[PDB]
RNA sequence: GUGGUGGAGAGGUA
């Protein structure tokens, strides 16, 4: 993501760069909210070989 | 010159009636402070008069003390009286009279004890205060504030998980279980 | 045993075993009502016992602030969820119902 | 383009009930279920106690001789009363009691247009010397009305007029014998029991219809 | 002035939230000038009267003066020029300062209770310096190295990464789309998994 | 069995046996001042 | 205890969005956590000059 | 009681088929309600006509290799997915194309059917097309029941929504509704919003009074 | 034609 942002800034410009940044934040927030990503005790997996 | 106890006070409202020469040194609640006055205290140096507020305050204090001690006498005297009435048969001859006299003596002793204690507390109350030099009579007031939790307040659990409450969205927007139960906090 | 209970005071009929010859039942506990802490927070005590309830020495007749009938209750427990919600819990913030 | 007729309601308890809408377009039920859930949880007009005046009290940071609890617990219990207003919006109530006992919603004076659901709701406990006489003015409102947005001795209270507590819904198919391509909506509604679930549904339908009629 | 921060995800990069009371306190001389200008203020005593009572009128002029006036923000430990940045304030009801989540990395400011100090530039010179040189949009790359500093943080990175995954067997894999809008239409309809190998 | 615990009992997940009760917490301060005071003085108070 | 409490074993359930009504695709951790409020309210923090 | 009942809806026409509509005054909660509801309405249930079947003459299977045209069959089907057709005559029709550059106007028609844009390109020569068009409710992939292809009977190509704060001098925290539309051009987006509104209204007119 | 805060100590936040 950092590389893409840096690349876009040097290619497209600055105004469009910040527009892209805001839109990208909006999408990331929205689809992180859609994602049911959560932490539970079952997530930490202890290998049987341990 | 004093706010009535139990008065809602917005910001800047005068609280104490103080006069300078002849200007006024009246006290006002600071800006940003708004609540309800719940208690007032007044203390006066020895050799200075007791204001009607202090007179009234000492009045209900004395009443409270008197009632408490009277009730304490009441319970023990009732216990003793019913114990005596139970020892004696349904309503020897010398023993019952002796027990009644001893009960009366105990009642008188307890009465005089409690009364002496009350006079002692009264005398302790009527005294003035050792206020600071240059202070004739001092007055302090209290306010109660109901701090509702609002966005920005710091909240922290028990495992070193701090946090600042971001927003307060309505109940619908909260994620709800298939049963319809919504959560309160979204960490 | 509790002789009577009010929101401000509590009287306990003291057990005859644990009492002297005279002044048998005398246990007055005046509950500290709303008072100011050093941090300007309220301090008050609440009765947690009814009339005629037998109490042993050392029982908790009334509990003060942040106490729930003898236990220590600092905050409150609510239904919480662990999921990013519209970025309102972005860094460490809390989304509140 | 089927639309539901003769909304069916079944009762679990005087508070809990189920609402079902038999004829619906395919996939449309989840949309309506969410819409109804949000509007019901949002804005139902309800009546809750907003004012409480006790003769012997000045501010609710005090205690009353003979009363087992401080004033704030009394008003908090009083906040959980389920009442109804049949006639006018605003009414004033009265509760007075002297000597020992437990005061519930029964002790309040009833009225022609005023009636109380939870008569078993304990408000306070009284000792022998316990005596209270409290003046209550209540109102019928819509949303959570705090005291700030709302003579000393009159005590304001925070108002949450919403009578609904939990809303749940699910959708299944409706075998109308014409087409199995239909679906049926189950609405699980649980309130304080003050309002008719059918009345709540009709009110929500009117509100939504007006919001759409803004077009 | 200063207050605690609060994440505003509905904030554009160039704008930041602002409590009403801080806004009216800071810009008080501006309010006085505008009120005397438009005519609802003739004496300044009346102006103080309305600002202390906060008539609905004062909010209009307050929003007007705020409208294009950049505001200056900085955190306590300022270790580089990104530690202090200019924003275009947005009035909000509250006592906390809403902040753009992307800028927290530059400020190194988490929302665990950080307090954020505010300032306002007065001269047209200063406001232009803020808008053209210190606006958050102006400074994207780190002065230490050309690497961008307004970078997606934890949660937005999580969302983006989750979107850009592949499931070996997911609903709607292998079927094609004529346009991105078709893909959005299919996914929002719920008939297509968020991450399935597709042609478009 | 205490009266207070009779109103609510916590299910303790302790597997270990309790070998001695937790001592009074504030005794650290309380013993010090009361020993410094020597309130109860014998014919010869504690030297 | 959870299986005794008739609750999902893994301690996680699929929740429903409160605005879109769409169930989140992954089950999330919910439960009851003892939350505190510290003596750092903004009311005494908001200074302005 | 009474609520915020707006009337000043506005359509900033960003394109002939792409539009913008806004709703300033609204009570805090209904923003998400109406936005999500209308979005799902436009996605789910707008009656429309689209092609679901085609006969690629000379391509027995989908992955048959065809000639005479530079493009491949997948590109062709993606093209003919894009046409917007209004059928005023029936709810069923099968259209024929035969030529041996390909444009949508190259398809013959009757007085019943109508194609929005015959200028749309499909292929290029160096083509007996028999495709069947039907009417439908929403977006239905052929997987959900050349011989078959996906369908999007809904006329809106793209709809998104967002709620931001609505400023009323004495309310100060409300919801503004913002909607963007992109119709297939077969319908005015503002007219599409009207149609969706009438659908949602006619859903519950039985109980509103 | 006029407008009202030193130092020390302790604790705490980021
Ligand atoms: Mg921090």
């Amino acid at each position: 993501i950092s590389k893409l942002i840096n690349h876009c800034y040097r290619v497209v410009g600055l105004k469009d760069t910040v527009i892209f940044a805001d839109q990208l934040m909006y999408t990331g927030f929205a689809y992180s909210t859609i994602s049911g990503v959560s932490i539970g005790v079952n997530d930490f997996v202890i290998p049987d070989e341990k | 010159g004093i706010v009535y106890v139990g008065a809602e006070v917005q910001a800047g409202d005068i609280l104490v009636g103080k006069v300078t020469p002849v200007k006024d040194t009246s006290l006002r609640v600071p800006t940003g402070t708004k609540g309800t006055v719940i208690d007032v205290q007044v203390f006066t140096r020895d050799g200075v008069e007791r204001d009607s507020r202090a007179l009234s305050i000492e009045k209900m204090q004395l009443d409270q003390i008197r009632k408490d001690l009277n009730e304490e006498f009441r319970i023990v005297e009732g216990a003793t009286f019913e114990r005596l009435r139970a020892a004696l048969v349904g309503a020897a001859d010398d023993a019952l009279n002796e027990q009644l006299e001893k009960a009366q003596a105990y009642i008188s002793d307890r009465r005089q004890l409690l009364d002496d204690k009350f006079e002692d507390k009264k005398r302790k109350l009527q005294q003035g205060d050792d206020l600071a030099p240059g202070v004739l009579k001092i007055v302090k007031v209290y306010l109660a504030i109901k701090r509702r939790i609002q966005p920005g307040d710091k909240m922290a659990g028990r495992h070193g998980n701090k946090g600042v409450v971001s927003v307060i969205m309505p109940v619908e927007d909260m994620p709800h279980d298939a049963n319809g139960t919504p959560v309160d906090i979204v960490l | 045993v509790i002789d009577s209970v009010d929101a401000s005071r509590v009287v306990v009929r003291v057990a005859d075993d644990e009492v002297e010859t005279g002044e048998a039942g005398v246990d007055i506990y005046n509950l500290t009502k709303y008072t100011r802490s050093n941090q300007n927070t309220c301090i008050n005590q609440r009765p947690l016992v009814s009339k005629g309830d037998v109490v042993a020495r050392g029982d908790i007749l009334a509990d003060g602030p942040s106490t729930d009938m003898g236990e220590l209750a600092l905050g409150q427990n609510m239904r919480v969820a662990f999921m990013p919600w519209n970025g309102f819990n972005f860094e460490d913030s809390i989304c509140l119902s | 383009f089927l639309t539901p007729r003769h909304i069916d309601v079944q009762v679990v308890s005087q508070t809990r009930a189920k609402i079902t809408l038999e004829p619906l377009e395919r996939g449309f039920g989840h949309t309506l279920g969410n819409a109804l859930r949000r509007i019901l949880l949002s804005s139902m007009p309800g009546c809750a106690v907003v004012e409480a005046e006790i003769d012997g009290v000045l501010h609710e940071y005090s205690a009353i001789e003979g009363v087992q609890e401080d004033v704030i617990e009394i008003l908090l219990n009083l906040k959980g009363l389920a009442i109804k207003l049949h006639g006018r919006d605003e009414v004033t109530l009265t509760l007075a009691k002297k000597g020992s006992g437990v005061v519930t919603a029964a002790d309040i004076q009833l009225d022609h247009d005023v009636e109380i659901i939870n008569g078993d709701h304990v408000i306070a406990n009284l000792a022998d010397n316990g005596a209270l006489n409290m003046k209550l003015k209540v109102a019928r409102g819509r949303g959570y009305e705090p005291a700030d947005a709302r003579s000393i001795g009159r005590l304001q209270l925070d108002a949450s007029f919403s009578p609904v507590r939990r809303v749940s819904y699910v959708v299944e198919n409706a075998r109308v014998e014409q087409r199995t391509n239909l679906d049926k909506l189950v609405l699980d509604l649980e309130t304080n029991g003050t309002l008719d679930p059918e009345e709540a549904i009709r009110r929500a339908a009117t509100i939504l219809q007006q919001q759409l009629a803004a077009f | 002035g200063r207050s605690v921060i609060t994440v505003g995800p509905t904030l554009r990069l160039h704008q930041c939230g602002l409590p009403k009371k801080m806004a009216l306190e800071l810009f008080k001389p501006f309010i006085f000038g505008k009120l005397e200008g438009r005519g609802m203020a003739t004496t300044i005593k009346a102006a103080k009267k309305m600002v202390e009572r906060e008539l609905p009128e004062v909010w209009d002029v307050l929003a007007e003066v705020i409208r294009e006036h950049p505001v200056l923000l900085n955190r306590a430990p300022t270790l580089h020029r990104l530690g202090i940045q200019a924003f275009e304030p947005v009035l909000i009801e509250g006592k906390a300062i809403q902040l753009h989540p992307l800028v927290c990395a530059a400020y190194n400011a988490d929302f665990d209770g950080d307090q954020m100090a505010v300032h306002v530039p007065l001269t047209l010179e200063a406001q232009l310096e803020a808008r053209a040189l210190m606006m958050s949009t102006n400074n994207i790359l780190s002065p230490a190295n050309g690497e961008p500093i307004i970078v997606p943080s934890q949660d937005v990175v999580m969302g983006l990464y989750y979107m850009t995954r592949e499931a070996i067997n997911a609903k709607g894999e292998g079927m094609a789309f004529a346009d991105l809008q078709e893909v959005d239409r299919a996914y929002r309809s719920g008939q297509a998994s968020l991450h399935a190998r597709v042609k478009v | 069995y205490s009266y207070t615990e009779k109103k609510r009992i916590r299910k303790d997940f302790s597997k270990l046996p309790d070998v001695m009760d937790v001592p009074y917490l504030l005794a650290i301060q309380l013993d010090s001042y009361r020993e410094f005071l020597q309130a109860g003085a014998t014919k010869e108070q504690f030297r | 205890m959870l299986k005794l409490a008739d609750l999902p074993e893994s301690g996680q359930m699929r929740l429903f969005d409160g605005r879109t009504g769409n169930q989140f695709e992954r089950p999330t951790t919910v439960g009851y956590m003892y939350m505190l409020k510290l003596n750092h309210l903004v009311d005494d923090k908001m200074h302005a000059r």
